[PDB]
């Protein structure tokens, strides 16, 4: 059922008079991050950039400069409001990247099919000494 | 005269400093009526001052060129020349009370470890246990050497370390 | 049979990177499966994170 | 007043009674025995 | 009357039983020490009434009686300054030559 | 980017993922604990290194472990 939703900018933004905490030139040159969620009713939420906005019934679209701003907005929408948001990554050449729930399931629940990167099948007290990893090209931790 | 010094009953800077302090107290005393409450306290300060100089000259303290008493902190120069009450007698008069407190607190900890929860009797001190260990800790060096002869003073390498 | 210590035995920790190394706690449960760290030990000594319990393996565990 | 005596046996109350005891012992000593620089007899 | 006296009779029983239990006000501190951070959190969270409970009525009662405690301390202080001005002073002398 | 490794002392109580303010961490099936699950760090490009994950790990001598590495514009947490 779930396979990697796309985005249009046609979905409205929540009603917000504009703050000085918005986007900067990093949004126009490097990247900026947009968040979507479907709201059930019109209610007031706190912006992660300072200020209160009111979300409207149906789809919303709000844009930020950090992944921490978008995930903080998801954290207060999923906890205070029980909504299901998702945020993406937009580059200035129009390339959009799906970022949050990669597999659809939120990352604190097992989806049975995601792959375990950056795992050490050994105990953290069983790391080697830094003399054993010396002159490994770059400076390097014994956890490798 | 141990190390270039002099007895305080012999030196003249000591007597000059006594006369200096009594001179300051006298010119301070000259403002008041002879039977008023400040004059009684000033003459009592003079009496304590003169008693202090007499009892520092009596005990054989050594003055310097400054006229101030000195303390010879070496046994064998205090025992040989009669200065053991300077440092060598209070260096055990302290350590009796120091090891006293260090034994009373030790035994209060060890006698409260084996309970239901010990921490409640460390913010709320068990006063009859505390006063029992306060009185019966009087012979602490005796009990300390009898505890050292067991090995029950120390703990072995059951102690907590990091990564030797 | 039931491998590991019993349900409430006192025990000594041999994990050198643990907070409770050479320090005595109570076993509260031993998991009987292929779990790497089955022995669950509860302590009176809490660690710096405020936690009083930890899992341990079978070689990191010795009675009394 | 058993709870009042457990309050009297807490750490700051014992601290402020015992420090007044060991203060007002040394203070009465230095009143009745003025200026002890050296151990006399 | 919208503006009227409105109180509650006997809300808190006067007992020394919670003086025996340090940390009774806090949900986390009531279990007792295991760590010396407990006894600093006891004195730091002592008067932070808004973090003890969420009932604004109870917070307002605590901050209204703590103000009587501060006022009693200020009257002890002022009364001590008047007493030290009476019994240990030169104020009688000072009035003749100030 | 920072180096976020986890270790097999994981009990699978998924507290590092809830503590993560950047969705670096996620829970993967595994068979070394009772919860039948272990964390993972697939998204260490987005890590800032704030170590909220290892304030939340209950295991003594933390199972998650962040190693502060090179800093990009995402590792420095910049809106600019
Ligand atoms: C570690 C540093 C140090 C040292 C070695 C000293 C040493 C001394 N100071 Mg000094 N002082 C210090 C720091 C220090 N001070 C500091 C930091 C300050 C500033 C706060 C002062 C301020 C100060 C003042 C203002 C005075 C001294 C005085 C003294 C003298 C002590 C006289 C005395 O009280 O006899 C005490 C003698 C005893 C024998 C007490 C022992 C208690 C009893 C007898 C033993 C127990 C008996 C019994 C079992 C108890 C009953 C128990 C009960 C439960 C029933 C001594 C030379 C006094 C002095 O004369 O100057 C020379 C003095 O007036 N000091
Ligand atoms: C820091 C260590 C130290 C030093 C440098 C000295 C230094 C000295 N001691 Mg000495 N002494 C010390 C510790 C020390 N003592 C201790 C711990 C004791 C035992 C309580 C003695 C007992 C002692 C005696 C009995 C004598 C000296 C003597 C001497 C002098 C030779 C010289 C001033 C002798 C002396 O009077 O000088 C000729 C002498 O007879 N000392
Ligand atoms: C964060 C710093 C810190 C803090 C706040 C404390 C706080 C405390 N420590 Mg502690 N401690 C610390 C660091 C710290 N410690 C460190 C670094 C060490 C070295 C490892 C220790 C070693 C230590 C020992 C060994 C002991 C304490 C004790 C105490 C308690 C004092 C009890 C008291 O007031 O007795 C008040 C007692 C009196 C005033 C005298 C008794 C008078 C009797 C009752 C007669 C009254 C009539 C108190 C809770 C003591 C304790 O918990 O046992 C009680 C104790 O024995 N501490
Ligand atoms: C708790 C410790 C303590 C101890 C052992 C003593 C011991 C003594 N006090 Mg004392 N006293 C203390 C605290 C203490 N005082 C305190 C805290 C105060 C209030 C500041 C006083 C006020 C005081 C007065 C006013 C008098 C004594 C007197 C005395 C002596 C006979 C009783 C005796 C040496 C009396 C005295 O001079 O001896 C006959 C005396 O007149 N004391
Ligand atoms: C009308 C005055 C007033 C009132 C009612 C409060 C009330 C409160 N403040 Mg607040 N505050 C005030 C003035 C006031 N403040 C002022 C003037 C400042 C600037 C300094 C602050 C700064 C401040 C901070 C920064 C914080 C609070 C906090 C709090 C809450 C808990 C306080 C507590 O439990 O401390 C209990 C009492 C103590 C810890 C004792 C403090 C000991 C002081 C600092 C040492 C100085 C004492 C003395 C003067 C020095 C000499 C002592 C001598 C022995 C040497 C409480 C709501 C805290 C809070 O809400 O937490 C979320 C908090 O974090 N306040
Ligand atoms: C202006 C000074 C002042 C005042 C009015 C208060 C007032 C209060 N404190 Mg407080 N406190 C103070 C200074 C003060 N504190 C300081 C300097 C500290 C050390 C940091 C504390 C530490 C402290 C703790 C640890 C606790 C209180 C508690 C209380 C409450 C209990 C009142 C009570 O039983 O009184 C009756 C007591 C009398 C002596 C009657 C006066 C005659 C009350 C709100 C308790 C509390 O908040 O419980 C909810 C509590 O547990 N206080
Ligand atoms: C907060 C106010 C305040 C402050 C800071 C002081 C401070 C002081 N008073 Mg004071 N006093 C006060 C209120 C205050 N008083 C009040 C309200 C009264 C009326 C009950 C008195 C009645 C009073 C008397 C009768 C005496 C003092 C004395 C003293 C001094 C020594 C106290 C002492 O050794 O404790 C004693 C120790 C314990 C009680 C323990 C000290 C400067 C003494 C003084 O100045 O002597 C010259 C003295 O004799 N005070
Ligand atoms: C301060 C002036 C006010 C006097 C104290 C009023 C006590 C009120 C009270 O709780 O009493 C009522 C308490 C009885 O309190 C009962 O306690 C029980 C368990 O302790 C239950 O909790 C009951 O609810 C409670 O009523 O009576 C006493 O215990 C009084 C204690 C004696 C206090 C005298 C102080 C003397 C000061 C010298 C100290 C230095
Ligand atoms: C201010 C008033 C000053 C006097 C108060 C001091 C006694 C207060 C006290 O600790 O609570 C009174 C304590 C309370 O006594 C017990 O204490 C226990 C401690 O957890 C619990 O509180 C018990 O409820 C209580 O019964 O009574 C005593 O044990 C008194 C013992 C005798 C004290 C003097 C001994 C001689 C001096 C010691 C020097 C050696
Ligand atoms: C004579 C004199 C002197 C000298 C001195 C010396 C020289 C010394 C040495 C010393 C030494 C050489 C030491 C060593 C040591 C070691 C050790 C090792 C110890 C230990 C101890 C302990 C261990 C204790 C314990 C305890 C007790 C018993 C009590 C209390 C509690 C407790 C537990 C803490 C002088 C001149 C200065 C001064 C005068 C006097
Ligand atoms: S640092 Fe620790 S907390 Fe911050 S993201 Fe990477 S893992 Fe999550
Ligand atoms: S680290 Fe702590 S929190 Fe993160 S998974 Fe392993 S156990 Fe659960």
């Amino acid at each position: 059922a779930w396979t990697v939703p796309t985005l249009n900018p046609d979905t409205p933004s929540p009603i917000f008079g504009g703050s000085t905490g918005g986007l900067l030139r990093k949004a126009q040159t490097e990247e900026f991050y947009v968040i979507t969620w479907e709201a059930k009713k019109e209610q007031i939420f706190e912006m992660p950039t300072g200020g209160a906005a009111i979300m409207r019934q149906g789809p919303n679209l709000l844009k930020f400069g950090k992944k921490e701003q978008c995930l903080a907005l998801t954290t207060q929408l999923r906890n205070k409001f029980k909504l299901t948001p998702c945020f993406y990554r937009v580059f200035p050449d129009g390339k959009v990247q799906y970022l949050h729930p990669a597999d659809g399931v939120y990352p604190e629940k097992v989806n049975a099919g995601r792959v375990g990167a950056n795992q050490n099948m050994r105990r953290i007290g069983q790391n080697v000494n830094p003399i054993k990893v010396k002159f490994s090209g770059r400076m390097m931790s014994p956890a490798e | 005269d141990i190390a270039g010094l002099t007895p305080c009953s012999e030196s003249k800077a000591y007597a000059k400093l006594e006369k200096k302090e009594l001179k300051t107290l006298e010119k301070r005393l000259k403002q008041y009526e002879a039977d008023s409450a400040p004059a009684v306290a000033l003459k009592a300060t003079m009496e304590r001052t003169k008693a202090r100089f007499a009892n520092y000259a009596k005990a054989g303290l050594l003055c310097g060129n400054d006229g101030l008493p000195h303390l010879i902190a070496d046994p064998g120069l205090a025992l040989k020349y009669g200065h053991a009450g300077e440092v060598f007698i209070p260096t055990f008069g302290f350590l009796y009370v120091a090891g006293y407190i260090g034994y009373v607190g030790r035994q209060y900890l060890i006698a409260v470890k084996g309970e239901a929860k010990p921490t409640d009797k460390e913010i709320i001190i068990d006063v009859p246990l505390a006063t029992k260990l306060a009185w019966q800790g009087a012979g602490w060096p005796l009990a300390a050497v009898q505890e050292l002869q067991r090995g029950t003073l120390l703990e072995k390498e059951e102690n907590i370390t990091v990564s030797p | 049979k039931e491998v590991g210590p019993k349900r409430g035995s006192l025990v000594k920790i041999l994990r050198p990177e643990s907070y409770w190394f050479n320090q005595v706690g109570k076993v509260v449960s031993v998991d009987q499966s292929g779990v790497r760290y089955p022995v669950v030990v509860r302590f009176e000594n809490q660690n710096y994170a405020g936690v009083t319990t930890n899992n341990y393996a079978l070689d990191e565990v010795v009675a009394a | 007043m058993k709870d009042f005596t457990t309050y009297l046996s807490t750490a700051p109350v014992i601290a402020t009674i015992w420090f007044t005891f060991t203060a007002g012992l040394l203070i009465e000593i230095n009143r009745y025995f003025p200026d002890p620089l050296v151990f006399s007899f | 009357k919208k503006v009227k006296i409105a109180v509650d009779r006997n809300p808190v029983e006067t007992s020394f039983e919670k003086w025996a239990k340090p940390g009774h006000f806090s949900r986390t501190l009531s279990k007792g020490p295991n760590t010396t951070t407990w006894i600093w959190n006891l004195h730091a969270d002592a008067h932070d009434f808004d973090s003890h409970t969420s009932d604004l009525e109870e917070i307002s009662r605590k901050v209204f009686s703590a103000h009587f405690g501060q006022l009693g301390i200020i009257f002890i202080w002022l009364s001590g300054m008047y007493f030290h001005g009476a019994r240990f002073s030169n104020y009688e002398a000072w009035l003749s030559d100030p | 980017a920072h180096i976020v490794k986890i270790y097999d002392t994981c009990i699978g109580c998924t507290q590092c993922v809830r503590a993560c303010p950047l969705d670096v961490l996620e829970m993967v099936p595994w068979d070394g604990c009772k919860a039948s699950q272990m964390a993972s760090a697939p998204r260490t490009e987005d890590c800032v290194g704030c170590k909220r994950c290892e304030t939340a790990c209950p295991t003594d001598f933390l199972s998650v472990r962040v190693y502060l590495g090179s800093e990009s514009t995402r590792s420095m947490g910049l809106s600019y």
